[PDB]
RNA sequence: AAUUGUCGGGAGGGAAGCGGAUGGGGGCCGGCGAUGCGCCCCGGUCGGUGUGGAACGGCGAGCCGGUCCGCCGAUCG
RNA sequence: AUUGUGGAAGGCAGCGCGCGCCUCCGGCGUGCUUCGGCAUCUGCGCGCUCCGGACGCUGGCCUGUGGGCUCCCCAUUCGA
RNA sequence: GAUGAGUAGGAGGGCGCGGCGGUCGCUGCAAAACCUUGGGCGCGAGCCUGGGCGGAGCGGCCGUCGGUGCAGAUCUUGGUG
């Protein structure tokens, strides 16, 4: 499959980012939180600390959600929710879910290279 | 269907069994729709296969690499065993081409639908060969 | 009793673009010219 | 910088559809969403307006 | 012989080609107007440039006449201003503030023409050190409108790409050029107001070459205030 | 007809002659007279099946209305000029410059007896050329094109022959000037306290 | 999980961590990166206008159609 | 020096060559002219261009000591 | 076409947890939980997936509901420097 998508992915950021001070503390997970504080030098933006996540960074609407490989994922848990990929395999690749036996994965497999429609992990516990 | 298809297009477009979400509902949300007279699975007026009389259905027919070209007869909305008016197609893919073109736009049946519908045939008809003899080439260059 | 059914332009310096410049004054054209040959009797003149 | 009042952006509220979520109503809307639009008629974009009204702004008349 | 075509598809193919005939029409109509409309705006350019050039020639003869006889010669007052905002919007007084706005200066380095009255002058004078302005020469004004002029569409900043975007406002008034346009600011002719105002405030740069101090009056060596002619030697550098 | 051009141009797209001038010199008062007082009128200049649909609508770019123009000659560039190969195997040497190929590239000689460099293709980015004018008068390359340089190890004779009777003919031309010879056979190369910006070439 | 031992990599002139930018060394990734397409003949394989049937359809009694099977002609795809 | 966003339109604008002849850097007919010139005659057909947003060519490399990386450790300049 | 600061405060659109009414699925050919210098998506809340461990359950979607989201409270209980 040829992927449809012909625009350059621009990232406008590649790092995340990180919650104040959860390098500091065990118990501060990395998981984003807008700081709350008074005297949060965060918040108020002092050059030289943690950058806040603001709508300014939002990727270009072409090439959002788009993959490396050019395609945008649609997860399948079966091979009858693969066939509904049959019209878009230029621009929707598949997933198999996490879940899913290895027994009913190389059904799924074997549907998807007779459908022309990519399959992200395709090796998986196959071995 | 039984009554208005603009109707029904109200009723069904928030939820119906067929429809396929996954990703929530901001912008990764994506939607497609799975019955089976919906030529490109798609989740709209256009093409959904619930909201409107006339209907286009292509799809592998039981074996012998056979293709089936079912339309919903306009008459028969209240009569879901005899809804579809089937033909199984089983000659080679110029011949197929040319009854989709009369069954679908040559009687004004959904003109709009035309493209829909070759592609439809023509994305079939491949895998059926496809599966009698298997991958051949990985369709990856261009 | 419908009506019948119904991008932006890239914005050149007319300054320095000559056909652009002749899209918005035609006359800049006769301008030119003239100067340009003016100059050319000066020129030979001295 | 511009002197300007939030950024030139309006303050205003005003309803751009109904609240309801009648099916019946929403095809009226799109009817007259169209004929507002192909004809310019001030009698349709009164209509469609009205349309998306509360209840208490669209009372009874005896 | 083949599948009757239903009377619905008739229906809608007649009234396209009515249609098409209609709006094919209106190329060769307009196409029409456009060639007519060529000759026009190139006639005007010319006896623009004309009017232009025996102004300056006049001025010089009163002024050796003047010269010959002895006297003097008061040169006409400035008619036209070029206005440009050289502070910025932190710490505005509410005065200055309104009128800034009414001069339609709401960003530093914009800039906006003004004709010349009691009336504005009198605006201008209480916002001096805001502001720097002067007397435009021809050439600063053809500059400004052809590479940063911008049309009021609709309330919406259009481009002058083309002068049918010109005429499209000021068309009722006889400007249907850019020419046009240049002749009735410059000039200010009756319909200066509706000229002037359907120009978007002029989106200026930081000036090449930098400020000297815009704390202080252009007399005292910095920026701001009247700069007479001078104004025209900061267009360039801004522009 | 016309065998010079009516209307020479004072700058790039701007004609030496009105359109008023213009009229006289195109003779269409000429022609309005041979046609009964009016400009001739003439008329405008008057599938296999597919075997696979695609799904998605295929796009086509935009017309682009600008042409590409052939690669400009450096003025300081012309024929039997020597000049300096800056970049490749060959970074140094001094060549002769004998024309500009199609492509835009320059053809260039050692000569290879010389300095063993033979005709080869140098970008013109990647030279600079001096004052120094060898005549190529007597040296014929009307047989060498940009073919001659195309891909298909050993070096066939054909070549090899090809080279020594293009080098024969400028080997005369070289000796003549004294010194030219050894000034070819060195290697340009810059010493202690050489700035290349103020190098006379 | 806090916390601890051990092995392995690495750093350390009175804290360490952290933001941004590259580099070095690691680790990881073949949808990490293609190999097709068009036109020719050799062979093989598979189907082909006009009349017969089978089960149906679009438009609204009547016109206008395709699918499948068989028979002729046609002799290509 | 930075940059190509768009992918429906050969549009708009300015010209050239033909549709009449000459000795061809130019010359030949009306109207106006400041006597230099002029959108006064300047229509059609086919083309060109600073003209409704970048196209073209060539090479390298493609299971390699290659390429890529948002992952890991560390170093350095700036910030903190 | 214009435009982008924000404490107290207001509002909108979304993310996540556990049930219920429905609907579509997954699982001893290995579910949940947990681990990972595997990879990717989203401005972000989060999401998807490889490998490992584990050995019996679980998830998506629509609606609807709630004892529904923690760094602090000399917070509580337990554990540990
Ligand atoms: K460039
Ligand atoms: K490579
Ligand atoms: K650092
Ligand atoms: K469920
Ligand atoms: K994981
Ligand atoms: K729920
Ligand atoms: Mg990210
Ligand atoms: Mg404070
Ligand atoms: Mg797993
Ligand atoms: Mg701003
Ligand atoms: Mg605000
Ligand atoms: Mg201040
Ligand atoms: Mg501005
Ligand atoms: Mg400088
Ligand atoms: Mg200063
Ligand atoms: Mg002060
Ligand atoms: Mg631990
Ligand atoms: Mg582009
Ligand atoms: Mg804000
Ligand atoms: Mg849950
Ligand atoms: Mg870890
Ligand atoms: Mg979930
Ligand atoms: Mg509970
Ligand atoms: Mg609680
Ligand atoms: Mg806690
Ligand atoms: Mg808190
Ligand atoms: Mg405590
Ligand atoms: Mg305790
Ligand atoms: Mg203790």
């Amino acid at each position: 499959a040829v992927p449809l998508l012909n625009k350059k992915v621009v990232k406008k950021r590649v790092k995340r980012f990180i919650r104040p001070q959860s390098d500091r503390r065990i118990t501060v997970k990395e998981s984003w939180r807008r700081p709350k504080g008074i005297d949060s030098r965060v918040r108020r933006k002092f050059k030289g600390c943690v950058l806040m996540p603001n709508i300014g960074y939002g990727s270009d609407k072409k090439t959002r959600h788009y993959l490396p490989n050019g395609f945008k994922k649609f997860v399948v848990h079966n091979a009858s929710e693969l066939e509904i990929l049959m019209m878009h395999n230029r621009t929707y690749c598949a997933e198999i879910a996490h879940n899913v036996s290895t027994r009913k994965r190389k059904e799924i497999v074997e549907r998807a290279a007779q459908l022309d429609v990519v399959i992200t992990n395709k090796l998986a516990r196959l071995h | 269907t039984t009554v208005p298809g603009q109707l029904v297009w109200e009723i069904v477009k928030k939820n119906n069994s067929f429809l396929v979400k996954e990703f929530g509902n901001g912008t990764a949300g994506v939607v497609f729709s799975k019955e089976p007279n919906n030529l490109y699975n798609l989740h709209s007026y256009k093409h959904s296969g619930l909201a409107n009389k006339k209907t286009v259905t292509i799809q592998p027919d039981g074996k012998d690499k056979s293709v089936l070209l079912a339309t919903s007869k306009t008459k028969k909305q209240n009569k879901p065993s005899r809804l579809l008016n089937k033909s199984v197609m089983k000659k080679e893919f110029s011949r197929m081409a040319k009854a989709v073109t009369n069954q679908v736009g040559d009687n004004y049946y959904r003109p709009d639908l035309k493209k829909a519908a070759l592609a439809r045939l023509s994305a079939v008809h491949r895998s059926l060969k496809v599966t009698k003899s298997g991958a051949k080439k990985r369709n990856r260059q261009a | 009793v419908v009506r019948p059914i119904k991008r932006a332009t890239l914005k050149k310096n007319p300054l320095k673009n000559l056909n652009v410049l002749l899209k918005l004054n035609p006359y800049a054209k006769t301008a030119r010219r003239m100067s340009l040959l003016a100059e050319a009797q000066r020129v030979k003149a001295k | 910088g511009i002197d300007l009042v939030a950024g030139g952006k309006s303050k205003k509220t005003k309803r751009t559809a109904p609240k309801s979520d009648d099916v019946y109503l929403k095809l009226l809307v799109k009817l007259y969403r169209f004929l507002a639009r192909r004809t310019g008629s001030k009698f349709n974009a009164v209509i469609l307006k009205r349309l998306f009204m509360s209840k208490i702004n669209k009372p009874p008349l005896s | 012989g083949g599948v009757v075509v239903p009377e619905s598809v008739l229906k809608k193919q007649k009234r396209n080609e009515e249609w098409a005939l209609v709006k094919k029409q209106e190329l060769a109509v307009a196409k029409k107007k456009s060639v007519e409309n060529r000759k026009l705006i190139y006639n005007r350019a010319k006896q623009y440039a004309k009017e232009y050039s025996e102004q300056e020639k006049e001025l010089i003869r009163l002024k050796r006449e003047a010269r010959l006889k002895g006297g003097f010669y008061v040169d006409p007052e400035a008619k036209l201003l070029f206005i440009i905002r050289i502070r910025g919007i932190n710490a505005m007084p509410p005065q200055t503030k309104k009128i800034l706005q009414l001069l339609r200066l709401r960003q530093i380095f914009n800039g906006v023409f003004l004709k010349v009255n009691k009336a504005t002058v009198n605006m201008l004078h209480r916002v001096e050190p805001y502001v720097t302005y002067g007397y435009p020469n021809l050439k600063s004004i053809k500059e400004l409108i052809y590479k940063r002029g911008y049309g009021k569409v609709d309330k919406q900043r259009i481009a002058l790409t083309d002068n049918a975007v010109v005429e499209q406002v000021l068309g009722k008034h006889g400007i249907i050029c850019i020419e046009d346009l240049v002749h009735e600011i410059i000039t200010v002719g009756p319909h200066f107001k509706e000229a002037n105002n359907f120009l978007w405030p002029f989106q200026l740069k930081a000036p090449l070459g930098g400020l000297k101090k815009k704390r202080n009056h252009y007399v005292e060596g910095g920026d701001a205030g009247n700069r007479e002619n001078f104004i025209n030697e900061l267009i360039r550098r801004m522009n | 007809a016309k065998k010079t051009i009516r209307n020479p141009e004072l700058i790039r797209g701007v004609g030496k002659f009105s359109r008023s001038k213009m009229y006289h010199k195109k003779g269409l008062w000429a022609i309005k007279k041979k046609n009964g007082g009016k400009l001739p009128l003439h008329e405008k200049k008057p599938v296999k099946p597919p075997k696979f649909y695609p799904a998605d609508d295929v796009k086509k770019p935009l017309v682009n209305k600008h042409k590409p123009k052939p690669t400009k000659l450096r003025a300081s560039i012309t024929p039997g000029t020597v000049l300096i190969i800056l970049a490749g195997r060959f970074k140094g040497k001094r060549v002769v410059f004998l024309k500009q190929l199609t492509s835009g590239l320059l053809l260039v000689t050692g000569p290879f007896k010389l300095n063993g460099v033979p005709l080869r293709r140098v970008n013109q980015a990647y030279v600079i050329g001096t004052s120094t004018k060898v005549d190529v008068s007597g040296v014929n390359v009307e047989k060498i094109d940009d073919k001659y340089f195309a891909k298909q190890n050993v070096l066939p004779q054909e070549k090899k022959d090809e080279q020594k009777t293009v080098d024969s003919a400028l080997l005369k031309a070289i000796e003549g000037i004294p010194e030219l010879k050894a000034y070819l056979s060195a290697r340009f190369s810059l010493k202690s306290g050489m700035k290349p910006h103020e190098l006379v070439f």
